[PDB]
């Protein structure tokens, strides 16, 4: 199996020379193949809050994560990361992650207080928002990472039982696991959208925490799954609280329009902040349409 | 002497 | 994987037109193909207590569970269950379990006070003896269920975790767990390519997991009997950090010893229940490993700790005779396990039959008595160190005295002094 | 799948007639093919304490475990075990483990107080040092066992989960689990060494408890994995604490080698006792070299960045302070957990922990100085929050004064005042 | 000045 560099709501290059690194309720991050290097653009939806900016990517970052305070960039092969705070007050910092032979950074994530790097060998390196290492952990191979405050939701792949998920809190005392590589009840993928399922073989379009702390995942079956009552491992349940395949059919009022696909950004209490894609491709292209919402 | 300890085992009853 | 409808000790049709639905210490339930319907016959082993009856199955019941007060029948495909109390006091009742696309009922269980239905999606639907529904719970897919009074022993199987088990209590309000989805170390069957023409392949298509039977013991401990014909008992299930599955009977070894050390291929064990230290079972003689018709009379097989070696048993013989020195080790181990199990039972649930305290007393007695023989053998070989460690495991203080007297007859006065120190140390801890 | 007989640091026969049965900090046990029998040689590293001896193996023991009080031998097929105490005072004893159809003994282990036998069907048979059986338990199929005093570290393999592990204590009363079949994130193997991976499919070169009682495993990826926080089930983490491939790479002055390999014996605090194998094969040969010592290093060094600073590898002080901070942090957290729950074991744990916390702050203060150099007031303050000793918070204030960052000084003095007012509650 | 802090580090003892 090929471990592909993953970012939430990321799109592939396809036949164009530009794509989206990551994308969520804060904004969208694009990269463009120019003459020799790359051009990364960090844009926001609340344009009255953050300053949009762009820079020249001399390294070729293919990993990104966006929060409300900064943007984390990652290069899957050289093991180089970079964190750029939105505010000019704080400094940009760069670090190189040690990588063994054939080890690739597969997912990165950041919060106002934590920076996470996961690899294809199962390495879990955590830092603070300034680049100070806190612990190096060895787990199952990591394919997807997301975080919120001090919580971390990590998707792992085993050779045997397949996809699994872990949920942990990188508290000030010590890291604590609520779920440890438990079954991830997600449907694996079953063309024109064939460039995508090579860019993301696991079909995980995006994953994030809800506004109230619950882990969410959006598979290739286009169903938003939410993990309820994870603080009690006995009552833990995954709930399909949204089937966007039917919500398009129910809201259109017409027929099965295969010209409409849903691209998830985040879940904010009662609405699913997302991007509605019109075209043959299920992933959004340029320009990016306005974000819409969806009742639960 | 050690082969037959039934004389000792039955003293436990009391 | 394909979940198959399971019932304790059920047999497949095979190449006949009749099979046993379920089977335990109370009796056996058979079903016969009758043109386009079925003829179910509920029979009992205590013919004095209960009267054998039969009825016409127009539904195709492939699930059954038998207790001392009623019989539960289940239809894996239509989702229809029916509970028939033996006595005419309470009426029979029928429910239809909701089943989704491809959801099948995989196992049913009933006690005099509870009725449990488990499905292939992991739905755990419970009722009381009259059919009043309890809360509905979603768990891992259920493959086997047994129950006793208010407690349920459930076996679950995912493609992720493998084989797990859960041990719960169905209280008046809701369900409370003693153990939730802990690993079930039961050996799965090892099917070959020559088994595609084997006579017993029909069984492992009817019960892929190889769970021949599972049940609570007479004293309330969970037991399972896999295709490896080893009786597994769950000890310390009240303390989650201490729960252990203990193999307490290698029935292949008991058969090997019944036959005078000769390897057989036509005798097999079919488990019914565990009564204290004895496995109630059916001795199946024939080509197939499951009982057929007519059913033989139940046999009894005393549990034996798997510590006997075939090689060492043949040499001591040159029905199998067991050397007293070797039989003392197994008797010590078995008494230790049984005493540890019964003490936990009495300390938490009390007595249930009225004679348990006497059983435990005679059990602990046999524990020391077997332990003292091991002690004597160690004194025989002048192994003062091994003997002292043995004396430390003695229970009754009057058995410590018996060790002092055995050590004196062996002329080991250093040991005698060390054994009397144990008595002093135990007197000191009884006051602190 | 074929379960293979496992012993810590055992080597295969290869094209010779001799291999090492097992090997650790106490010594090494070799076996030599002798016509139709075998010649077992038990040798020790402390020649003063114990006397090297040898005996004739008429059974074909392929399983072994060595401790400071005795040697345990096992025959995977016939099921025969033998325990030979080092002193002639205590007698040898022999048992035969019952084995069913195709059941094999896969691993044996022994402490001065316990003897452990694991089979391929998941049978967990325990005894005392004299051979008195305590209880037979059925678990998942066992592939590897190590033990220390009354605690057992077992590795299990199903077809469903892969490799899991269990950590239990065989107390005087009953067996209690600290961890039950939790995931074991050891890298499985993915050739000249094919002889090895047919002899040890999992690639578990060795596994053992540390000198301070923490479980450790050494897989085919040559990374030493240590189990942290095993006393609190929800806090357990496997921590990579040594990339031996990198240490060899740094010993060789940045040059990639193919003939130097590490063979793990035990972990003593911060030092991996091992054998440095020079040759074509990755396992040691005859005669056995003298044990080497390899200090554990957190895998935070990058080869790219280390080559630049040289232009034996020299490590820039600012980069070595970060690794020393992390390593002291992990060791300090591990040793405190030990002392807070089990007490002392050797007599120097309290002194080691004291000097450990000292090295923690000193390395952390170097990182603090580097941050003041780069005028990074924010990063420095976050570093000062991680300081332990109050005397190091003072040292940070004095470093901040030498950097002329009065804004930082006040914020660090707020930390000191906040800790003083927790000293009042 | 900041490169050599052994004068400060050794005062902690």
């Amino acid at each position: 199996f090929r471990y592909m560099p993953f970012s939430p709501a990321g799109t592939p290059f396809g036949f164009t020379d530009r794509r989206y690194l990551t994308m969520n309720e804060v904004g969208y991050v694009s990269t463009v193949k120019n003459s020799e290097q790359y051009s990364i653009t960090v844009s926001f939806f609340d344009v009255g809050r953050f300053r949009e900016y762009h820079f020249e990517d001399l390294f070729g970052y293919d990993l990104c994560f966006l929060n409300e305070k900064g943007t984390l960039f990652g290069q899957s092969k050289t093991g180089q990361i970079q964190y750029r705070p939105h505010d000019s007050i704080h400094s940009n910092w760069t670090k190189i992650i040690p990588l063994q032979a054939g080890e690739r950074i597969t997912s990165v994530a950041a919060t106002p207080v934590r920076v996470i790097v996961g690899t294809s060998l199962g390495y879990f390196r955590s830092f603070n928002q300034f680049g100070v290492p806190f612990a190096v952990e060895k787990t199952s191979p990591i394919v997807a990472l997301t975080a919120q405050n001090y919580r971390v939701f990590s998707v792992h792949y085993s050779q045997f039982h397949g996809l699994s998920y872990s949920l942990s809190e990188l508290g000030t005392s010590s890291k604590r696991y609520y779920k440890r590589e438990c079954p991830l009840p997600m449907s694996l993928p079953n063309d024109a959208n064939l460039d995508y399922y090579n860019f993301n073989p696991m079909g995980i379009k995006s994953l994030f925490f809800s506004s109230y702390g619950d882990p969410c995942i959006f598979g290739s079956d286009n169903t938003l799954l939410l993990l309820s009552k994870w603080r009690s491992p006995e009552e833990s349940k995954w709930l399909p609280i949204l089937d966007s395949n039917m919500e398009i059919w129910k809201m259109s009022g017409g027929k099965e329009t295969t010209d409409i696909h849903v691209w998830p950004l985040a879940l904010a209490y009662d609405t699913l902040n997302c991007i509605l894609v019109k075209g043959k491709h299920i992933w959004p292209e340029f320009p990016l349409p306005l974000p819409s919402e969806m009742e639960i | 002497s050690l082969r037959n300890i039934d004389d000792i085992l039955d003293d436990i009853e009391g």
